[PDB]
């Protein structure tokens, strides 16, 4: 019994991973921020 | 010449870099090209268009 419900929750998690798109935010915005960040930093470049 | 570090001097517009034929299809009333920091990336040669 215990066997099945940890084979089937493993199979849940990766699924419900597979269909869910936002679960990597905690990721994602990190990424986000810093690529921002230097987004602004090129562009005050074109400032007089 | 193209494909050597050269000063360039395209009508006062004043620069170095490598000039290498392009695949920007340039409008003809457009004769600069710049960039997101405001430095100039294409230019059109005003002897040979």
């Amino acid at each position: 019994l215990i066997a099945n419900q940890f084979n089937s929750a493993i199979g849940k998690i990766q699924d419900s991973l597979s269909s869910t798109p936002s679960a990597l935010g905690k990721l994602q915005d990190v990424v986000n921020q810093n690529a921002q960040a230097l987004n602004t930093l090129v562009k005050q470049l074109s400032s007089n | 010449v193209k494909n050597k570090c050269v000063n360039f001097n395209f009508n006062g517009l004043t620069g170095t870099g490598v000039l290498t034929e392009s695949n920007k299809k340039f409008l003809p009333f457009q004769q600069f090209g710049r960039d997101i920091a405001d430095t100039t990336d294409a230019v059109r040669d005003p002897q040979t268009l």
